[PDB]
């Protein structure tokens, strides 16, 4: 019992040819195991027995599974696989919760042994010959191939879906008001209709299946809502995300440590609050995975305060097209963003952070302008729209920062909300000079090779100083020269300088660096009134 | 019939991955292959068909019909070579050029039934709820350039008549446009590419200023005082731009220089520095000597945020050699958005370089990769689209070309 489904024509690489790995002998009991289900699908249609004709061959093994604890089969095509031409990418991304919409009824079908149904691409399917091994290697073993789609052959997943698309073509076209999603094995049905027309379309929707060889569930492993989406459990009327347990225990090694920390981060996302600093600590100069390290009271207090956090259920909500889309942002600490995407107050679609990006100099307003695209990009996937944002930021400081950066930025329809900390320009060097103020002339320099250098200034006003450094780079004194000028200068400050970093700094006025020095300098900045920032070249 | 196109020796098909569209955009994609599927154009494809090209939705520059577009960038590159019309000098000296949409042309030819698989497209759906459709070309694709090339004998054909008719104008065909050049006054010039059109349109087909643009040199502050800031600004930017004209000297005003003096103190300016700035300004009154342009070199584009709404660009082969400077303002409506000055800058550059040298040149942007790629899209309006880089606009290069020259009162629009 096959189908009459026609073909997909499969190909091989460019120019190879089909694998040709000698099978791996077996044991009387394994063989014999073989033997009996291969007769059974030689039966069925899904396999034909062959002969001395074809040279390739695939090794064929033995492996009893939990269900039945019968022996069972599998087959390698490792080798086939990698010489099998590349098919079109099958459905990587999957939809997340939040983009599905609400249906008064949802039905899973598992189209079971779906792809031993459909008709392999017949000149193809010689390079899927394998063979029964004998009783210790004696006389020639029994012989076969595929004739459908084999469970773990390359082309098998692409294949059977695009079948799967047009079979459901009709069935679609004729009840726009039904809904399928395929995945895997499985055809998931959602819809509006009143539970009798739904469950009626069901049946109507398998015996559909049915004409073309698609067997379908049985009463027995007939699956149910709620239904795990990764993370998440769906309910046709809204979804709660499945409670994450984390194991108490008198002995956490590194694996412990690290796995938590991956199933803790996952939390972040949805669940306000999580943090993982204390036991990221546990982490540092690990020896091996199965050190134990002992957890610290703070390890100890945050993993506690952790499971407080998770053992409260976030449900949440579907998409519902005929409403506001709508994306709230707080900047959790310098560098770490929150949002959360929903229509109507307090009953989110989708919430997130995104991690301290650390990076070599930026600003708020950047980072914030980078959360925003992070979030647009996720957006426009999930509901091919963009939401309307709620932004914790001066429409004064955007147009303030925006209009006058050097890299052409920009951010959608927005809204300011005044949920602080509210995000701003922590300094703004001067258009001008500063008038009264003094100048200091700065200047560092040091000996690539030896790493000594020194760094000082002149002010118009007669102050002068250097510093040795030792262990040093010529940035650096540089930047320390301009360090020590911020430092014993008053609250407004002339600084003239021939550093090119310097001129980088004009440009950008980061806020935010991965060298503790520069960052010493925007704290002295964002300290005085006024600072004039001119660069000169050098000499 | 079809003839037998291929790829460059060894190359394969491009398998660039489909960014996301807006649903409206999607709706459209749609609406639009039905229909070509149903008129032949068009036809579904397997999954035994690997490759794919990146397509979109852009708006018909003014109706609310919405134009297919096809990023065959990758593809484009890696066609075979037909070894085009060679670029007619005389076009950038027309008073008043058009440009004018012929891709729609190509539907009528087949393509190369063997080269279909590898102008597979794919159109998303929304969450990624239902499988991408996935079709190829039957005729020659829009945007592709073994299109214009195929077409080309039966451009010519169609066009003759109009030519003779009308020989004083000029008639550029780049990839779906053409591109329309007379000297005959607006209202002449526009009637005569309407008889154009309607000469166009019975077959199934369907406002530059070349001789305005293309100058401006770098003029220098003049001020009443200087301060040893003023001139310290001043110094930096002669300096780079010794590197474009060595006769620019700045030794003497250095020397004004020498001392720990206040930034807003003046300075007053000695004969020989006043010489040596007027030396300067003579220097920087022309463009650099022995700039030509290179056929085989890549034309290349660099674009820089001057704030405000204003922008500048260089189109160059060689560092500091370039061909031509220029300078754009936003356009009314896109005050609160930086992509769309920018891809409409992007746009303006890329015609004028096909209008002078009749090809694309390739973008170095002050923008970052994510911000181009969410947005661009969204403010196309070219059947072509241009190669880029995203980099960061080192800012004295900035503040060199912010020093242009700008008219006095501006191109007088009565
Ligand atoms: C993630 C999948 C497996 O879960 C469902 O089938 C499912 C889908 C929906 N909504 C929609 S629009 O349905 C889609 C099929 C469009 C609502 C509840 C569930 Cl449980």
């Amino acid at each position: 019992p096959i189908s009459p489904i026609e073909t997909v024509p499969v190909k091989l690489k460019p120019g190879m040819d089909g694998p040709k790995v000698k099978q791996w002998p077996l044991t009387e009991e394994k063989i014999k195991a073989l033997v009996e289900i291969c007769t059974e699908m030689e039966k069925e249609g899904k396999i034909s027995k062959i002969g001395p004709e074809n040279p390739y061959n695939t090794p064929v093994f033995a492996i009893k599974k939990k269900d039945s604890t019968k022996w069972r089969k599998l087959v390698d095509f490792r080798e086939l696989n990698k010489r099998t031409q590349d098919f079109w990418e099958v459905q990587l991304g999957i939809p997340h919760p939040a983009g599905l919409k609400k249906k008064k009824s949802v039905t899973v079908l598992d189209v079971g042994d779906a792809y031993f149904s459909v008709p392999l691409d017949e000149d193809f399917r010689k390079y899927t010959a394998f063979t029964i091994p004998s009783i210790n290697n004696e006389t020639p073993g029994i012989r076969y191939q595929y004739n459908v789609l084999p469970q773990g052959w390359k082309g098998s997943p692409a294949i059977f879906q695009s079948s799967m698309t047009k079979i459901l073509e009709p069935f679609r076209k004729q009840n726009p008001d039904i809904v399928i999603y395929q995945y895997m094995d499985d055809l998931y049905v959602g819809s509006d209709l009143e539970i009798g027309q739904h469950r009626t379309k069901i049946e109507e929707l398998r015996q559909h299946l049915l004409r073309w060889g698609l067997t379908t569930p049985d009463k027995k492993h007939q699956k149910e809502p709620p239904f795990l989406w990764m993370g998440y459990e769906l309910h046709p009327d809204k979804w709660t995300v499945q409670p994450i347990v984390l194991p108490e225990k008198d002995s956490w090694t590194v694996n412990d440590i690290q796995k938590l920390v991956g199933k803790l981060n996952w939390a972040s996302q949805i669940y306000p609050g999580i943090k993982v600093r204390q036991l990221c600590k546990l982490l540092r100069g690990t020896k091996a995975l199965t050190e134990v390290i002992p957890l610290t009271e703070e390890a100890e207090l945050e993993l506690a305060e952790n499971r407080e956090i998770l053992k409260e259920p976030v449900h949440g909500v579907y998409y519902d097209p005929s409403k506001d889309l709508i994306a709230e942002i707080q900047k959790q600490g310098q560098g770490q963003w929150t949002y959360q995407i929903y229509q109507e107050p307090f009953k989110n679609l989708k919430t997130g952070k995104y991690a301290r990006m650390r990076g070599a100099h930026t600003n708020d307003v950047k980072q914030l302008t980078e959360a925003v695209q992070k979030i647009t990009t996720e957006s426009i996937v999930i509901w091919g729209k963009t939401p309307k944002f709620k932004l914790p930021i001066q429409k004064e400081t955007w147009e303030t920062w925006w209009t006058e950066y050097w890299q052409a930025t920009w951010i959608p329809e927005w809204e300011f909300v005044n949920t602080p900390p509210l995000v701003k320009l922590w300094y703004q060097l001067e258009k001008e000079p500063i008038v009264g103020a003094e100048t200091f002339y700065v200047d560092g320099a040091a000996n690539r090779e030896t790493k000594l250098g020194k760094a000082g200034y002149v002010t118009n006003r007669g102050r002068q100083k250097v510093v040795t450094l030792t262990d040093t780079t010529n940035q650096k004194t540089e930047l320390q020269a301009i360090y020590l000028a911020l430092q014993d200068s008053g609250l407004e400050v002339n600084i003239v300088t021939d550093s090119q970093y310097a001129l980088g700094i004009i440009q950008a006025q980061p806020d935010q660096s991965e060298s503790e020095l520069v960052n010493q300098i925007i704290e002295q900045l964002i300290k005085k009134e006024k600072v004039y920032l001119a660069w000169v070249p050098a000499h | 019939e079809t003839v037998p196109v291929k790829l460059k020796p060894g190359m394969d098909g491009p398998k660039v991955k489909q960014w996301p569209l807006t649903e409206e955009k999607i709706k459209a994609l749609v609406e639009i292959c039905t229909e070509m599927e149903k008129e032949g154009k068009i036809s579904k494809i397997g999954p035994e068909n690997p490759y794919n090209t990146p397509v979109f939705a852009i708006k018909k520059k003014d109706s609310t019909k919405w134009r297919k577009l096809v990023d065959f960038r990758e593809l484009n590159k890696r066609t075979q070579d037909f070894w085009g019309i060679p670029h007619p000098a005389g076009l950038k000296k027309k008073k008043s050029v058009t440009v004018l949409d012929v891709g729609d042309a190509y539907f009528s030819v087949p393509l190369d039934e063997d080269f279909r698989k590898y102008t597979a497209f794919t159109i998303p759906s929304i969450n990624n709820e239902t499988p991408g459709i996935r079709y190829q070309y039957n005729v020659l694709p829009q945007g592709w350039k073994g299109s214009p090339a195929i077409f080309q004998s039966s451009m010519t054909k169609i066009l003759e008549p109009f030519r003779k008719q009308n020989p004083d104008i000029v008639i550029y065909q780049y990839m779906d446009d053409l591109y329309v050049g007379s000297d005959l006054e607006i209202g002449q010039h526009r009637t005569k590419i309407e008889e154009l059109r309607q000469h166009l349109l019975r077959w199934g087909l369907t406002e530059l200023h070349p001789d305005k643009w293309t100058v401006q040199p770098i003029v220098l502050p003049e001020k009443d005082s200087w301060t040893v800031n003023d001139i310290q600004k001043l110094v930096g930017k002669l300096n780079w731009a010794s590197q474009i004209y060595p006769g620019i000297k700045v030794r003497q005003l250095c020397k004004l220089l020498r001392g720990t003096k206040a930034l807003t103190e003046v300075i007053p300016l000695t004969e020989e520095a006043e010489l040596e700035l007027a030396e300067n300004r003579e220097i920087l009154k022309e463009p650099v000597h022995g700039v030509y342009y290179d056929p085989s070199k890549d034309l290349i584009a660099e674009i820089q945020k001057q704030g405000q709404g204003q922008w500048t660009y260089q189109i160059y082969q060689e560092p500091f050699k370039n061909l031509k400077t220029g300078k754009y303002a936003r356009m009314r409506g896109a005050h609160t958005n930086d992509v769309k000055q920018l891809t409409e800058a992007v746009q303006k550059i890329t015609t004028e370089s096909i209008v002078i040298w009749g090809k694309t040149p390739k973008f170095k942007l002050p923008i970052q990769k994510e911000t181009w790629e969410t947005w661009w899209t969204e403010y196309w309006q070219a059947t072509w689209i241009p190669e880029w880089e995203f980099v960061n606009t080192p800012p004295l290069v900035k503040l060199w070309y912010q020093l242009e020259k700008e008219p006095i009162v501006g191109a007088e629009t009565f």
